[PDB]
């Protein structure tokens, strides 16, 4: 690339055993950091998964102990009707009545709390199960990230994408998976540090949004 | 993203059961609050949407043709080297476009065809104004190529390529057509032009028109083109007469190509090139005070003495040095910095012979903020040794030859004061007109070596200043106040053989260059003593002449200046009009070489 860049007419700059030995030590940076995001996140995702099924599990139990204790305040109801010791009936009643209604409301706050949970379920679910198919993307992926963070530094845009393509067709040619449908700069900067970035006087393009990535990294 | 965090960490560190707990509630309500947020999210995002769809509409043609504008200045500097435009320019350009409305509308719809003309006119003015003239009929191109394209209208896009390489490509072997009024390369050009399906029936077309033998070969074929490219937009029947006369006659290509801007862009489009470069308006206004003002110059042609006639006229104090000692770039430093904190103009003569030096002069103004009014001059040669740091850093001017005669008139006639040529007698103005136009010719005649001259000769501002000096003492001689002359009395062979001794002949050489001058001479200074019907020459062979104004006033001589025709020939000047066909026709090849260039980037 740098001999057609030259005889194409633009300044070639030299390639030194630096810049390979540089971009392996950036391959196994990114990809150990890479691997423990996703593991910290997986056991997040984890956590998360159990205590709302420990919270669906307690639903079903409060939902199990409010019909039997009706049931049971239906046949005791049934047996003051009979026996009209009323007065202690009535206030058994009541407070078998009064624990009715605070565990139904109970009951209303765990359907509120599941009702609001279920759309974040709905997606923590597909994230786990799509977690098993993007471990396997992290080499190729990586390998990427590297030789765009450490080679093409230099270059302008169109010589870049150049690159970048021809890394792509020879990964896929390898049969090597790497995560297509991902922007380059999204995955290595983080939302937060581009607003800092933005905030820092930074343009709000694609070039220097990498070349911020470059100097960070 | 704090929203999915947060209930992230809350829902891992609950350490119990969520239902038995109030906190568990808590972040139930914000969860509520911010699904609200969310939910108050989408009318943002809605006026958002039609805020950038309103801005779109209105102005995304505008910012295409403002990415080719500077995209096209960029790669400008292939050609010769010496330009190199920043973004700084380019946002210059800009303020000085969406801030100086002339008669400043009211309405959007015509407000942005406004800004639009006015950006394409300043960019050729300010970047023509630092270039050869050889190269502005090409940028004149590319910027109608840039309007074309920006342009609802059908893209000619085959044909705009067959143009750029149809002397590249490869024509038929073996095929001669008719030599009945072409010649072997005309046979060529139309072959290799057969492969176009609307130019399929050349062959056939050319003996149609067989009565049409001038307006398609010999004669002058710029106003007059037979045949056409189905209905055709007047650009693209411009651009098929552009192809046909490339095909028939390269040597108009030139003309073909400046009336095809002209249709394309106005007939006024760059005609305010060949007027004289108006340095006041310029400097006090266009340069900004840290930006120095370069003044590259090709040989022969110096500059010190526009920006030290600027000086005079607007009152100013210039320390002008010459660069190319130790002590010189002493006194530099001294008077650059005495010049910041007060604000007088400082200039600095003969720059590119010390690189070095200006790489710390250009790093010095970066790194200091000057006053308000002081500008910094620098007069260089066109040589490769300049930086292109301080390329970059300053505004380029060139100063070359005027091109035409018309144009050295205008030129010698701003150059020279009122005062001076209207002082008594009434005579003297019409004395400084015919030494006006034989400084035009003679300087003209250079352009066609070894036709016009057998040398180069320097016949700068230098030989036309003596000149008018010697006019001016000999005339104050011979007239003791008076306010009128009778011909006789005037000194022709006093004059004559002064400037074919002194002044205009001091360079000559060769003594048929010194006989020639003298022919000048005496065909010229004599006028029959001021009678009228006087032929300056003889345009055209056929029933064409150029003719003695009557008039006796300068005002009278620039309004005749101004009312003589674009159109030049070297009949003008006395030369066969087959003088420049050759170099016409190279100066096209070089056109088509450039534009190449510019394309192209867009054992043994």
């Amino acid at each position: 690339a740098n001999a057609r860049l030259a005889k194409r007419g633009g300044r070639t700059m030299a390639i030194t055993p630096r810049h390979y030995l540089d971009f392996i030590n950036h391959y196994a940076n990114l990809f150990h950091e890479k691997r423990s995001e996703l593991e910290e996140q997986q056991m997040h995702l984890n956590v998360g998964l159990r205590k709302i099924k420990e919270t669906v599990d307690q639903v079903e139990e409060l939902r199990r102990d409010l019909r039997i204790k009706s049931q049971e305040l239906e046949v005791k109801n049934a047996a003051a009707n009979d026996k009209l010791e009323y007065a202690v009936l009535i206030s058994e009643a009541q407070a078998i009545k009064a624990d009715l209604a605070a565990v139904e409301a109970k009951v209303n706050r765990s359907t509120a709390l599941l009702k609001s949970l279920s759309a974040e379920r709905e997606r923590w679910e597909k994230t786990s199960e799509t977690f098993k198919n993007q471990m396997s993307t992290i080499a190729g992926d990586c390998l990427l990230s590297a030789a765009f963070i450490a080679y093409a530094g230099y270059f302008d845009q169109q010589m870049r994408q150049n690159l970048f393509t021809t890394w792509s067709h020879h990964l896929q040619q390898a049969n090597i998976q790497f995560r297509t449908d991902i922007a380059r700069t999204e995955y290595l900067s983080n939302a937060d540090e581009r607003l800092r970035w933005q905030a820092s006087s930074l343009p709000a393009d694609d070039l220097c949004t990498e070349n911020a990535i470059m100097l960070k990294r | 993203r704090q929203l999915e965090k947060s209930l992230l960490q809350a829902l891992n560190e609950v350490k119990g059961r969520i239902l038995d707990d109030d906190t568990i509630i808590t972040t139930l309500e914000n969860l509520k609050r911010e699904a609200a947020e969310v939910t108050r999210k989408v009318e943002e995002t809605d006026i958002v949407m039609q805020e950038v769809e309103t801005v779109s509409q209105q102005y995304l043609p505008l910012s295409t043709a403002c990415s080719s504008i500077y995209f096209t200045m960029e790669s400008l500097k292939q050609i010769h080297f010496l330009y190199q435009y920043s973004l700084q320019f380019f946002l210059d350009i800009y303020h000085n476009v969406l801030y100086e409305n002339p008669n400043l509308v009211t309405d959007h719809t015509q407000r942005l065809s406004i800004i639009t003309k006015d950006l394409f006119q300043v960019a050729f003015n300010r970047v023509a104004r630092g270039m050869l003239h050889q190269d502005h009929i090409t940028f004149a191109m590319l910027l109608a190529r840039i309007k074309l394209k920006g342009t609802g209208e059908p893209t000619y896009d085959a044909e705009f390529q067959h143009f750029l390489r149809g002397n590249e490509i490869v024509l038929s072997a073996g095929s001669t057509p008719r030599i009945q009024g072409l010649t072997v390369e005309q046979a060529e050009a139309v072959v290799r032009l057969s492969c176009l399906p609307a130019f399929k029936d050349l062959i056939a077309k050319v003996q149609a028109d067989e009565q049409f033998g001038i307006w398609l070969d010999s004669s002058s074929p710029e106003q007059t083109v037979p045949y056409l490219w189905t209905p055709a937009t007047p650009i693209g029947q411009a651009i098929h007469r552009l192809l046909l006369i490339q095909a028939f006659r390269p040597d108009r290509l030139l003309a073909m190509a400046h009336m095809f801007v002209s249709t394309n862009l106005g007939e006024s489009f760059m005609s305010i090139m060949e007027q004289p470069l108006d340095l006041t308006h310029i400097v006090g206004t266009e340069v900004k005070p840290n930006t120095p003002v370069l003044m590259c110059s090709v040989p022969g042609y110096d500059a010190s003495g526009h920006v030290e006639d600027l000086a005079a006229e607007q009152n100013t104090q210039i320390t002008s040095i010459a660069i190319g000692s130790a002590e010189g770039f002493n006194q530099a430093d001294k008077a650059i910095n005495t010049a910041v904190k007060s604000g007088r103009w400082v200039m600095l003569k003969n720059v590119h012979l010390a690189p070095g030096w200006l790489m710390q002069l250009e790093k010095k103004l970066h790194s200091l903020q000057p006053h308000a009014c002081f500008r910094l001059f620098l007069t260089m040669e066109i040589n490769p040794k300049v930086p292109v740091n301080l390329l970059r850093a300053g505004r380029i001017f060139v100063f070359e030859p005027p091109p035409g005669v018309k144009a050295n008139m205008l030129r010698t006639f701003s150059s020279i004061p009122v005062s001076r040529i209207c002082k008594s007698p009434n005579e003297r103005a019409r004395l400084y007109f015919l030494l006006a136009w034989f400084h035009a010719i003679i300087q003209e005649r250079l352009r066609y070596a070894p036709l016009g001259w057998s040398k180069k000769y320097e016949f700068g501002e230098s030989d036309l200043r003596s000149a008018c000096d010697t006019v001016d003492t000999w005339l104050d001689d011979t007239a003791k106040g008076r306010q009128n002359i009778s011909p006789d009395k005037i000194p022709w062979s006093a004059l004559k053989t002064l400037m074919a001794q002194s002044i205009y002949g001091g360079r000559v050489d060769n003594e048929f260059d010194q006989r020639l001058l003298n022919t000048f001479l005496e065909r010229l200074f004599t006028t029959r003593s001021f009678d009228s019907e006087f032929k300056l020459a003889c345009k055209v062979d056929g029933h064409k002449d150029i003719q003695m104004p009557d008039g006796i006033r300068r005002e009278e001589f620039v309004q005749w200046v101004e009312l003589l025709p674009d159109t030049q020939t070297p009949s003008w000047l006395g030369l066969p009009n087959n003088a420049e066909r050759v170099l016409l026709t190279t100066q096209g090849v070089d056109m088509i070489s450039k534009m190449l260039k510019m394309q192209m980037l867009e054992t043994l």
